[PDB]
RNA sequence: CGAGCUGGAGAUACGCUUUGACUCGGGGAUGUCCGAAUGGGGAAACCCACCUCGUAAGAGGUAUCCGCAAGGAUGGGAACUCAGGGAACUGAAACAUCUCAGUACCUGAAGGAGAAGAAAGAGAAUUCGAUUCCGUUAGUAGCGGCGAGCGAACCCGGAU
RNA sequence: GAAACGAUGACUGAAUCCGCGCGGACCACCGCGCAAGGCUAAAUACUCCCAGUGACCGAUAGCGCAUAGUACCGUGAGGG
RNA sequence: CCCCCGUGACAGGGGGCGGAGGACCGAACCGGUGCCUGCUGAAACAGUCUCGGAUGAGUUGUGUUUAGGAGUGAAAAGCU
RNA sequence: AACGAUAAAAGAAGUGAGAAUCUUCUUCGCCGUAAGGACAAGGGUUCCUGGGGAAGGGUCGUCCGCCCAGGGAAAGUCGGGACCUAAGGUGAGGCCGAACGGCGCAGCCGAUGGACAGCAGGUCAAGAUUCCUGCACCGAUCAUGUGGAGUGAUGGAGGGACGCAUUACGCUAUCCAAUGCCAAGCUAUGGCUAUGCUGGUUGGUACGCUCAAGGGCGAUCGGGUCAGAAAAUCUACCGGUCACAUGCCUCAGACGUAUCGGGAGCUUCCUCGGAAGCGAAGUUGGAAACGCGACGGUGCCAAGAAAAGCUUCUAAACGUUGAAACAUGAUUGCCCGUACCGCAAACCGACACAGGUGUCCGAGUGUCAAUGCACUAAGGCGCGCGAGAGAACCCUCGUUAAGGAACUUUGCAAUCUCACCCCGUAACUUCGGAAGAAGGGGUCCCCACGCUUCGCGUGGGGCGCAGUGAAUAGGCCCAGGCGACUGUUUACCAAAAUCACAGCACUCUGCCAACACGAACAGUGGACGUAUAGGGUGUGACGCCUGCCCGGUGCCGGAAGGUCAAGUGGAGCGGUGCAAGCUGCGAAAUGAAGCCCCGGUGAACGGCUAAGGUAGCGAAAUUCCUUGUCGGGUAAGUUCCGACCUGCACGAAAGGCGUAACGAUCUGGGCGCUGUCUCAACGAGGGACUCGGUGAAAUU
């Protein structure tokens, strides 16, 4: 058959254990300059588009 | 070769393989051979040509009558294009002549017998058969047919002048597998070679035999096959 | 019947109905093509014809088996009925006679039922008085590798 | 089986009322009955269908279906 | 079949010319040899590479026939 | 885990709530005897347009073969039917059978075959040999004239009408070249200035004192009835007269004139892109089909459908006063099929699946040839997750020092070899073979000279490490077993030494054959055959051969006798009634095939008590002891070769021994080469790892 199996169903707690670094980490937003919409650091303001003069279109 | 009918193909009956093998071949016509020759009594014909013939062994011979009604008959060992050929009682003893029994003379050889008059020929047809006659004994006339078997033919019955054509089967040694192609399928299927279910001599460990017999019960080497009937009475010596 | 109706349909538009719609009960009239299928063919529901009447449309006919002819038969029915044919698993703690069982199944014929029926009988009283069915006799009498097991009928009571 | 009687595939084959068949081999006596022509209602059986009822079910029950012999499966019979 | 040379018991040998073969190599096509891969597959039997046949006992389309102790079988109890 | 072939993808622009994924533009890459194109089957609206955006789509969708609505499919000539027949199916009458049913002459059904009238273009968003434009053709009914007398079946004949290989001449589709023609422009990087570059360069029909290979043919008179049921003016047969070359008849195709068409492109309008209008040239040379001429030529054995249409005859019938045939007008033109997919994401495979599916077309360059191989036209496509990374390990690859089989069960695997030309080539042989044996050399470019080309030969010269410069592309040899050989087999673990085979033998079978299927005195196969044939069984090319035993068993044969069934035959014993009678059982003798009994039989079952192995083989696909013993080869040889004979337990058609050639067969050795190995390394791609999207499983 399937070769490797599981032997044991793995508990509602072990399960979770393993979860334990599953979690996101949620972006270190900084604020435009300009625009003063959020932005990402190295990035061009996504609203702006800027990125010390204006680089992209709106 | 000239105005004959379309020979098919079959070797089951109802549905059923019948005679056991039997396939390949070239697709064969048939010609009607004319082996009574009755109706043409008195007429003269000219052989116009020795044809081949598949369905045979026979060579056979084109026979142009005068009254221009063209048959075929087996050629006898001996005709040649361009020689004339009689049927009817009133017949010398040359080649290819159509003559009842009691007109023909013993010690003659003769081919294309029949066995009862009309039906038309039955005994000796294939290439290089003849029958001895031996001499009358009222209507009946005892011959000596192909196999060595002497017969009580009745007087009555046609013969036609001399032996079967196409000389010798025997030059003939078809060669490969695939010559007996041209004509019947993949031969004798040994019964040793078979499985117990199949045949009574399959089975065992390796290449055998135990008791000797056909595909379904019987026996084989020596039974006599024949039956208690009428027609032993017009028989007299059979073996060899 | 007596005011609603326009199918389910949960849907709008057009309308119909007290000169009695709708619905219900009872008759008729139309009923394409296939199917016993039946003009002939066919791979059902499609191809292709001929004959008679006819202004074309259109209508009628053209299958075999019975008999003079009128008129009858083919085909379909859940189960029930009789008939022709008729298993094995199974029981016998094996198996072969026996049992399962004349069951299951196939086939034929038919009907609302059929079957059977008017004693060359049952039978032991010189009683009975067509048949079928029910109770009963009775697991009696008997049959039986006298084993597994199988199993009446007469009398009597009753439906008719 | 001591196997009567019915029944019939093969061969045979009678009597005609001081006659024929039966009564569990068979005989005699006693007794019951007239085959070799046909029909014949009712009581009996079954339930596609219809009505009524129920110490029947109430959505995994009850019919396979609160409707479907559908969807789906199978070349097909069929299964569902 | 046509020109050439041979004679001790011999057979033929040479040139042209023809175009035979279950002949050869090899595509298509039929096939399945060896390795690996695939092995909850791309796939209920396959892939790449290698390999057998390739004018024959050849391959293939339609149409039709034979089946269940029955069929079919260049014979494995194979295939149905 | 996976997201279904390692044929890529990039950027721009657009659309939209939203874009790696939808549209468009420019590139890139993969197929190109297909991964293009046209049918058939099969599927069923999947086609086109406009919308949609739940679910299906292995991700995402604004998109789709999905969902909704509307549309689209056009035939006298193409397929099928109103025509024909094959296998087969059915089948009045007929032949059989418990039933149900099974067979079966004609006939009828039945294409995969025969027969039969149309081509060139145009263009819807989506059809076209169907619609439309142009100019044809087929049949039917009638009309008007020619014409002036037959017309000719349900039957006759001819004819349709048939193989495989090979091949001569001519051509076409079609393809190539050029300083041929025609058209458009421009080119510049260094040059060319066009003799460069790109593209196009003829399809149908009518006529023509034009060229033309090839291809097909006898015409008449008469005689015999005994031939075509009869008849025949038709056909066969026999005879007579002119049958050499020729002679007639036919033009594949070419050429020319005309004409309708198309033609590279240009011209204007432009509603984001299509519509409309116009139109040049048409050369010379080369190649060339599996197509056409055609039913050609030759060779061969295994000896190559039928029926209708058609052409010719008379019979009967109507008519010889209005015949048939022709010509020109009109009229007429039925039914089903036609979209789309159709080597595939639309069919079969449960999936938008790496399989399977019949036919046709399938361009160029190079390469002896080619449908091979590389690249590439036209056309189609990048395979419905993506992006990083650059670990172990796993898959598919490239290279590899020194060694070269030491690996191992085994050179398993993977190299080497590789095409064409020249030289050269063994044992052994069935004189064919073995053979591509083995081995060696050449191969590119330029010039000059020669010839038989697309090309080749000789000379000299040039360049590179290298010249079938890349792709396609035999490693070879020695000895053995087994089987002669090509072939066949276990769909899905066995391809073989299995089966088959040509050949040999035994044997049965006389024709309503044996034998076989079957309810059957049916029917059919055997066989429209006939002992030089058919059934069965065995052995298995060819060569030399095939011994001994007939007791047992089987088969064929004899019969002095013994044994034996029903039946014929009834001697006797017994029941009952008073009695004739009616009844229960029953010997002897006679009564069949069989069996016991006697002889035969081995390419019958068998044996080596009925006899104890003739040749030949032998430690063998057979041998236990066993790794027998001696020799070979190796440094070393349980395997292998050869001898020997002590054959546990070879041996003559369950064939014995041998045999050239053949083998994806099996065993042993050698040369070559090599990552099999000492002993592994480096490198590449695809997974594995990481992120974002979707998200299974056995197990518990
Ligand atoms: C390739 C996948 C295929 O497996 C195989 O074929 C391998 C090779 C086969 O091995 C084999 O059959 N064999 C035959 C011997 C060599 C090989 C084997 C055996 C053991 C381990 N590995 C290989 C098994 C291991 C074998 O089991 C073995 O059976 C033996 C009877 C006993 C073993 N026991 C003791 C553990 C068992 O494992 C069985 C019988 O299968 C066929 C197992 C059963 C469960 C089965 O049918 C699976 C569903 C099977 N069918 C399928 O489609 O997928 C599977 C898994
Ligand atoms: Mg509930
Ligand atoms: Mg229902
Ligand atoms: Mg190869
Ligand atoms: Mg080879
Ligand atoms: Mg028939
Ligand atoms: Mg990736
Ligand atoms: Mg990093
Ligand atoms: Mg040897
Ligand atoms: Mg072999
Ligand atoms: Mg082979
Ligand atoms: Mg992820």
């Amino acid at each position: 058959a399937k070769h490797p199996v599981p032997k044991k169903k793995t508990s509602k707690s072990k399960r979770d254990m393993r979860r334990s670094h599953h979690a996101l980490t949620a972006p270190n937003l900084t604020e435009c300059p300009q625009c003063h919409g959020k932005k990402l650091s190295h990035h061009i303001c996504p609203n702006c588009g800027y990125y010390d003069g204006r680089q992209v279109l709106a | 070769l000239t105005e004959a009918l379309p020979k098919t193909g079959g070797r089951n009956n109802r549905g059923r393989i019948t005679s056991r093998f039997i396939g390949g071949g070239h697709k064969r016509l048939y010609r009607i051979i004319d082996f009574k020759r009755r109706d043409k009594s008195g007429v003269n014909a000219k052989v116009a040509a020795i044809e081949y013939d598949p369905n045979r062994s026979a060579r056979i011979a084109l026979l142009h009558y005068a009254d221009g009604e063209k048959r075929y008959i087996l050629a006898p060992e001996g005709l040649t294009v361009g020689a004339t050929v009689n049927a009817g009682p009133e017949a010398e003893p040359k080649l290819g002549n159509a003559l009842p029994l009691r007109f023909v003379p013993v010690g003659a050889v003769v081919h294309a017998l029949e066995l009862v008059p009309g039906k038309g020929a039955q005994l000796a047809r294939s290439a290089g058969t003849s029958v001895q006659v031996q001499g009358k004994e009222s209507d009946y006339v005892i011959v000596r047919l192909p196999s060595g078997e002497l017969r009580r033919v009745h007087s009555e019955c046609y013969a036609t002048i001399g032996a079967v054509g196409n000389a010798e089967h025997k030059n003939i040694v078809l060669g490969k597998a695939g010559r007996s192609r041209w004509l019947g399928r993949k031969p004798h299927q040994r019964g040793s070679a078979m499985n117990p279910v199949d045949h009574p001599h399959g089975g065992g460990e390796g290449r055998t035999g135990a008791g000797r017999v056909p595909v379904t019960p019987w026996g084989k080497p020596t039974k006599g096959l024949k039956t208690r009937r009428k027609r032993k009475t017009s028989d007299r010596f059979i073996v060899t």
